């Protein structure tokens, strides 16, 4: 049996799709499951053990010229999928794109009332509202429709497969991680800092207002007491996922020895070679919490129940600090450094 | 011939003649039957199409072989099984 996923969005709303893929490969064993996503999102599928090969068609534009449209259909259809499960909240136009792919079981999401509520007759199992806010709840409908719906298959087959369990190929684990690490200070005993500025870092597609960045002054105040003490004594990794050659010249986290790297969504290995991580609500949170990798998440407030379900990851290792004011760029940075100084 | 035009502002006179290859349009095609000499300049060595920095011989093979990524995901699954 062949399966195709049409997950939409960038990185943070695509890295959370691994549970669904694992549940697929667990319920129906020996299933070739391919995926189509956006250019920025396909980058995530270079660290997995289920998908056959990814692709890139839909940032889900409005016009896209009617030859790149057909050819896309002309490559979905001519491999004979069976259940093309989808996302992106199909209305009545995008439902036809699933329908023309002559599979057997078309399951997806739909708009509640807005954008031509619709949902069409030519579908199956259309469900809950659109904007897809919460994380690790996420596709929450999917981890129920694929659970024991049919037959003597055991009672719900391991309800929500273990949380993100991304693997790292030892080739990428060694060569590129080492080369970028040792470019500058490196001991495998440092600390990653992610939220800096706003070009395309992860942006989370859902946080909206906070977690996009900090004013880089709080980061300097944190970092000046990070390496202070023989705990790490290595870590000055401001880790700017930006055009930071446009930013490195303004690291007021004084440029004396604050190192820096450019990365795609490959930084999972760089996390796995750190001695921790401290960042705002971003892909780094889920990536660090996937492995042991004791993390420190700093998002706005009380969004934990949306973006961070496994409050106790391993030993309540990953700890979260909120902001009583609600805006991320105000926090008890003193207590933040207090919590961070232990790891 | 050598007609002598007395134009109204200068001192011309001309002389012309008509010429055309009679039938040697056959002989030149016969000489351009030197494409039967396209065999000495083909048995010569190939520049790099036989070089060690080349493997894959289609029109998109070397360029779009590019799916050792799937095999690498499978090797990742196998290493996880180990």
């Amino acid at each position: 049996r062949r399966v195709c996923c049409v997950v939409s969005g960038g990185v943070y709303e695509n890295v959370l799709f691994f549970p669904v893929v694992q549940m697929l490969k667990d319920r129906y064993p020996g299933v070739l499951v391919d995926v189509v996503a956006s250019a920025r999102g396909k980058q995530v599928y270079e660290m997995c053990k289920n998908v056959r090969y990814a692709n890139v068609y839909d940032p889900d534009d409005e016009w896209p010229e009617p030859a790149e449209y057909t050819h896309q259909l002309g490559v979905m259809k001519n491999r004979y999928y069976d259940m093309v499960l989808s996302t992106k909240l199909a209305g009545t136009g995008h439902a036809l794109f699933l329908f023309m792919s002559s599979a057997r079981e078309k399951v997806g999401y739909v708009y509640p009332n807005v954008n031509g509520a619709g949902a069409g007759l030519f579908l199956t199992e259309m469900f809950k509202p659109a904007t897809t806010n919460l994380a690790d709840g996420g596709y929450n409908m999917y981890q129920d429709m694929l659970e024991w719906l049919g037959r003597p298959a055991k009672g719900v087959p391991q309800q929500p497969i273990p949380p993100l369990r991304v693997s790292i190929s030892k080739k990428l684990r060694a060569v590129v991680e080492d080369k970028y690490n040792r470019a500058g200070v490196e001991k495998g005993k440092y600390v990653v800092i992610h939220g800096i500025e706003s070009d395309s870092v992860a942006n989370m597609k859902s946080r909206g207002d906070d977690d996009c960045l900090l004013p880089l002054e709080l980061w300097a105040e944190i970092a000046k007491e990070i390496s202070s003490g023989g705990n790490g004594l290595r870590p000055l990794f401001v880790m700017p996922h930006e055009r930071h050659r446009e930013e490195i010249e303004e690291i007021v986290g004084e440029e004396t020895a604050y190192l820096f790297i450019t990365t795609p969504g490959q930084l999972t290995c760089l996390i796995n070679d750190s001695a921790g991580v401290v960042a705002t609500n971003t892909a780094a949170v889920q990536l660090a919490n996937a492995r042991d990798k004791p993390c420190v998440a700093l998002f706005s407030s009380k969004e934990k129940a949306r973006l961070f379900l496994p409050y106790v990851e391993e030993r309540k290792s990953c700890t979260v600090v909120a902001s009583a004011t609600g805006k991320l760029a105000g926090i008890d940075i003193e207590a933040v450094k207090k919590a961070v100084k232990d790891l | 011939n050598q007609r002598d035009w007395v134009v109204t502002k200068s001192i011309w006179h001309l002389s012309d003649t008509a010429i055309k290859s009679f039938y040697t349009f056959y002989a030149m095609f016969t000489v351009w039957g030197v494409c039967f000499f396209a065999s000495m300049k083909a048995s010569m060595a190939d520049p790099f199409y036989d070089s060690e920095h080349y493997r894959g011989q289609g029109g998109d093979g070397t360029v779009h072989w590019y799916y050792d990524r799937q095999e690498d995901i499978e090797a990742t699954a196998r290493g996880d099984l180990l």
